[PDB]
């Protein structure tokens, strides 16, 4: 494994897929309009995220669609137009593209273009995301930067079971169409205490998970665990204090939390599995440079996937792992 | 007997390809001839006088508005326009067969549905001018109408995207136990889009109370139907998806009405989709950006003419009434037009709201940036035209 | 007579919806029964002994390879695998009816087409292991095969994307005056995708020499066909697009062969698409990631069994031959397997080439960055497994 | 108008649509495999870009498709797989989205994923692009940043008739799938001498159209004319010398030319009509900051469209016009 995974009433140990099911169960229990649909969701889903829900809530509320992503998203938009909560699943993020027109031209623009006479705010699209060791070109992708250039949608990526359930519930209840990307490598690997009852984590809010004073490290999804480890390597090997931040919401993103951190540390390294060019690290880096020019002691580093498609046998060489991140951090500290 | 899960069928012991019936296609349902005479008494809906006069006055009022707004676009007073010439019968015939609260999704060439639903002239014109009365806040190009009060979902330019949306809204209605149908209008060009295949298949497999209404007017901009498809029009695709399908004379208000009325009744009762393909002819240019003589009814087969002949036969209209109405409708349209032209455009601030329900702080920052910009550089902008 | 440009049809004076024939669907063409007996002498293709033995040996060799590679995946030796159980007849029957240079586009469950075209065991295994012999350079997941020499376009995971591509390749062939057909395989799930509607319509309107070959095996992962569509399978959609269509028993090599042979002959001569829906049953799990007992032939209706009974009736096979071949095919597969396991993986440098034809300077920079990285941190990477 | 428009054998005055037709005519004349297809191309196209070509070359080579963008691109990919030149048209860039899966998952990855056994290098997709005064949400868009995050395609945008014909011919002949975006406002407005015979302008090469020493200004398409004017305003009003660069190719982009300029001037302003967030200015800005940290005298400015859909009546307030650019430049000079 390229990574290691490390108030609210009663809790239970839950892995990431189970925390998704818990969020969905809580949602359907409290919102009689809510339905869940997509490919193979009825028998519990190819990642078990919907197990037991059809039995509990009924075949009219948890159901399979024909195999057509553009249909899935257009269908969910139309449910949400009536005011009903629509929780669409896209089987892998790699297969979200056929729905790109329905998401970007339709869902994102629905409220603006009608002057708020109509909306699809009660739509949420959930989709497994990110590398998985052997997914190759079409079961590995991280498409969040494509969506980040689209005003009108929200894009949210959790790093753990606890974070996943609170962020998913926020997406489901948020009055804007949301894409919730679930890091599939974590579905079984990451497990921790998760409240049985519903709770919310705010959207557009980054989380500083470790305070530090020498450099700011920013990532999201599984890559948060990579940078947490990098912070530990940097402390031990270099005597460098790293502030580790999970961005959580891609758009609209928490500019203030990131800039506040960089004003303090003077250095920033951003990492993501997606390709470098056009990746969302470029948006963060530009903005920070604009806001923290006087504080920046070194060029902002982006440690990302290469500008290639996501390979099968070469995955261990492709990903921005802890050594690539550490080496980049070392150099930036030396600057 | 065959045991395959994918189909229910017998074996055949000889090789036979299934040929399409394109030359002898699905027949075209007609109720009245081109002289406005009822062909088959048992098909006559016997609509009452007031209703038929409303069908007639809605078409001609739309036609009056079309002529004025088309001229306004030629003069550069509005940026764009698309007329409804030749297709007025499909709009009003079908809208009259719907319940008032049935939800409508459209394409762009269905304004008669709104007119039949009593959408004010002032609001049609507010949208085309993008003025302060536009509830769409001047954000979309002209003829992109929407009315929440009249259950008409805001038009958007991308073709066929409303098809699977309409199906989702129909599924939600089923669940709500609505006694409501959704109707979804689209052209024969738009039917080529992948979203049409998605919507048709979802509607059948998810069992939704929806009417798909295809206006087949022979062209998609410059493209004739011979380059659009090779099967027997759109109606012949319906059965392949398991959808009950019919083809109607789209120039015959009563044929459109009857088919739409029966589809509505059955779609709502049975939770099953119906497909209606209305055959017409696009008399106008595609839009104000189009000169249609570059690539190709009005006098011998027009929905308005046919309806007018029908009224005369019942003794429900005459030359005097026609003249008075021609004048009254011109005056009504010209009044709304003049008002629409004198209204200011909306506050430029409205450029930023409704992107999300709330305004993100970073978006508010951009709005503030514009306000500061205009304070300094305002002389360089058309400010005297915009509210506030 | 109706004058509408969009369809060729008569008027009808009574309202009648067209109902789909789903209970009595398009019949299933069969040539031999489950005991391998010819049902109708006039349909017997009388393939020569050597050819029928090649159909048989190709299916069983594929089946042998499937069992071994499925076990290899269970043990974690390869990352992924998908078997072809129950569908071997569709692959070999159709491939045998094609000319050697007809271009094939596929989905992922058509490896028998390659096997029939003599694709080496070594190369099937090279792709699954991503080793140095893989001409795909280890870049795609297992079973994503492609062979330029054997005119089999590299499989990609996104469903149905190859459908409109196959049509474009078929249009280009027409232009080239090829006497070549394109065949495009896909499952009944993939047929729900918008790309299928695009490909079918383009093929008809642009008049392309293509065979669409749909393997209807009852399920798309967990989803049964009752949740996939509501019309009469995929074959009933063809006529709506103007495409000549047939349904065959996909467990009957000779039925598949005859339909494919006649479609090829006519598609090439007439520049017109043909649709073949082969009814089968997916005997295996969907893939190695799937346990199919979570949501639902082998002994009573299997293509291999049926073909074996046929050979016996001609006196073309016996128990002794079956035993010797079982042994020879096991040995051939095990030899390639052992070789495939001992080969190194390709140079990690190959991660960067073929993104563009040339390598952009900024991409070369990334390749250099990796080389420097590995010089310093190489102990932390599986380097001893990779070439160079 | 928000903008003013200002060796190779015989030339003729040509507007941008005519220069496109000239490129296409030259291509079909010299390459017997080449075909052009899309919606309404047969009668000459909705912007007249294909007038006369069907008459000259035949209905098998210049033809209308059914109305289906995903079909258009998949079809063109399949032609290009056989080695034939496929010149697809997408009627407005706003309607490219239904083809996003065929472009990103298929065309971009075709050569990589087959180990170069197959490719679609002979595909070019051309599409009108950018604002037009009243196009509103779906006849105004500039989608280049969506495509910039996709390794394996090239994305090219000309600023004039001369540039359009030389860049289009390069795209058509380049051995990679290319998207050529034609700034539709310029179709009739911009007119200048254009060589009658074919010639090429290199891809991935920016053009410095005016040398300057105080600030670097970068844009592409119509926005080049806006920044040219801004350079003039800055010279006259501020005594500021601007180096004006047309990027031309979005990906792979000419990093060297931009960095070389910023090393000299120490200041950079990038402008584009597309929305700020996730826009391609963020990629340029991040990269320049990484490469020119020691030379940068002021934060890099991005003057872009707002993070909204493209409005109808508010267009004059939405676009990054010459005054917005000038004001941003003024402030950056003051920094
Ligand atoms: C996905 C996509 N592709 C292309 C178009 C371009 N187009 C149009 C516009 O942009 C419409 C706006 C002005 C409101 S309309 C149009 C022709 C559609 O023809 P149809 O037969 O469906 O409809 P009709 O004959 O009633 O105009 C096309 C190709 C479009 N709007 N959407
Ligand atoms: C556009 C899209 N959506 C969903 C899928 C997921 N999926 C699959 C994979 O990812 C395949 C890779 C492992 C090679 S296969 C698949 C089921 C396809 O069912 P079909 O009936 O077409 O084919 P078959 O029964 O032969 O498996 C789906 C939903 C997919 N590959 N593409
Ligand atoms: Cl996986
Ligand atoms: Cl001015
Ligand atoms: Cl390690
Ligand atoms: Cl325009
Ligand atoms: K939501
Ligand atoms: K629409
Ligand atoms: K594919
Ligand atoms: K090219
Ligand atoms: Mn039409
Ligand atoms: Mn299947």
């Amino acid at each position: 494994a390229h990574f290691t995974f490390q108030e609210y009433g009663q809790t239970q140990k839950m892995n990431l897929f189970q925390s998704v099911t818990s969020a969905l169960d809580n949602s359907l229990a409290k919102d009689p309009t809510a339905v869940i649909f997509g490919e193979d969701v009825a028998f519990g889903g190819v990642f078990r995220c919907t197990v037991g829900l059809r039995d509990k809530y009924g075949k009219d509320r948890v159901f399979n669609t024909p195999l057509c992503e553009q249909g899935i998203v257009g269908f969910g938009i139309g449910i949400a137009v009536t005011g009903a909560t629509a929780i669409a699943e896209i089987q892998f993020a790699d297969y979200i593209f056929p729905a790109f027109d329905q998401i970007v031209n339709e869902a994102a623009k629905y409220r603006y273009r009608s002057g708020d006479l109509f909306n699809c705010g009660s739509l949420t699209i959930r989709s497994p995301w990110g590398c998985v060791g052997h997914g190759a070109l079409y079961h590995s992708q991280s498409p969040e930067a494509f969506f980040a250039h689209c005003p009108g949608i929200k894009v949210v990526i959790p790093r753990s079971p606890f974070q996943a359930k609170g962020l998913l519930l926020s997406c489901i209840e948020d009055k804007n169409p949301c894409i919730f990307f679930e890091p599939k490598i974590l579905y079984r690997a990451a497990a921790e205490e998760v409240p049985i009852e519903p709770y919310n984590i705010p959207l557009s809010q980054a989380e500083v998970i470790q305070e530090g004073s020498d450099v700011t490290l920013v990532a999201w999804g599984t890559q948060v665990h990579v940078i947490r480890e990098v912070a530990s390597m940097a402390k031990e090997k270099l005597g460098v204090s790293c502030e580790v931040i999970d961005l959580r919401t891609i758009i609209p993103w928490d500019v203030d939390t990131i800039c506040k951190s960089v004003i303090k540390t003077g250095r920033l390294l951003i990492s993501h599995e997606a390709p470098l060019t056009g990746g969302f690290a470029s948006e963060i880096s530009s903005t920070v440079q604009e806001e923290c020019f006087l504080n920046l002691e070194a060029p902002i580093s982006r440690v990302c996937g290469y500008d290639t498609p996501f390979p099968h046998i070469f995955e261990p060489f492709y990903i921005p792992d802890k050594w690539k991140c550490y080496d980049a951090l070392r150099k930036m500290i030396n600057y | 007997k065959p045991q395959f899960p994918g189909a229910s069928a017998e074996f055949i012991d000889k090789l036979e390809f299934i040929q399409p019936n394109v030359i002898s296609g699905i027949p075209i349902y007609r109720v009245m001839d081109r002289q406005g005479q009822i062909i088959n008494p048992s098909e006559d809906p016997h609509l009452p006088k007031e209703k038929v006069l409303k069908l007639y006055k809605s078409m001609t009022l739309l036609n009056t508005m079309d002529r004025i707004l088309y001229e306004s676009q030629r003069q550069g007073r509005i940026s764009f326009y698309m007329t409804n010439y030749g297709e007025e019968g499909t709009h009003v015939g079908s809208a009259a067969a719907l319940d008032n609260t049935d939800l409508v999704f459209g394409q762009y060439r269905e304004a008669g549905v709104l007119m039949y639903r009593d959408y004010p002239l002032e609001l049609f014109m507010a949208q085309c001018y993008g003025n302060i009365s536009d509830l769409g806040k001047g954000r979309q190009m002209p003829v992109h109408y929407g009315c929440k009060e009249r259950h008409f979902v805001t038009i958007s330019s991308p073709l066929a995207t409303q098809i699977p949306q309409a199906v989702g809204a129909a599924y939600a209605a089923k669940r709500a136990n609505a006694n409501r149908v959704v109707i979804c209008y689209f052209g024969e060009g738009a039917a080529s889009e992948g979203d049409a295949h998605a919507g048709f298949n979802f509607a059948a497999t998810l069992e939704c109370p929806i009417i798909f209404f295809c206006r087949n007017n022979g062209y998609a901009i410059s493209t004739p139907t011979s380059e659009q498809y090779r099967g027997d029009g759109i109606a012949a695709r319906g059965p392949g998806y398991g959808i009950m399908s019919i083809r109607v004379d789209g120039n015959d208000v009563f044929a459109v009405y009857n088919a739409t009325k029966e589809a509505r009744r059955r779609a709502v009762a049975e939770n099953q989709p119906f497909l209606i393909e209305a055959m017409t002819y696009r008399i106008g240019h595609h839009s104000t950006s189009d000169d249609s003589s570059a690539y190709r009814w009005d006098k011998q087969d027009h929905p308005i003419s046919r309806l007018r002949h029908y009224l005369l036969s019942q003794g429900w209209w005459d030359e005097e009434q026609e003249k008075a109405w021609r004048k009254q409708s011109r005056r009504k349209v010209m009044e709304a037009f003049e008002q629409a032209e004198r209204k200011p455009k909306p506050n430029p601030n409205l450029l930023f709201s409704d992107v999300y329900q709330e305004m993100p702080a970073q978006l508010r920052k951009q709005q503030e940036s514009l306000a500061r910009h205009l304070q300094t550089y305002g002389e360089h902008y058309p400010l005297d035209h915009f509210d506030k």
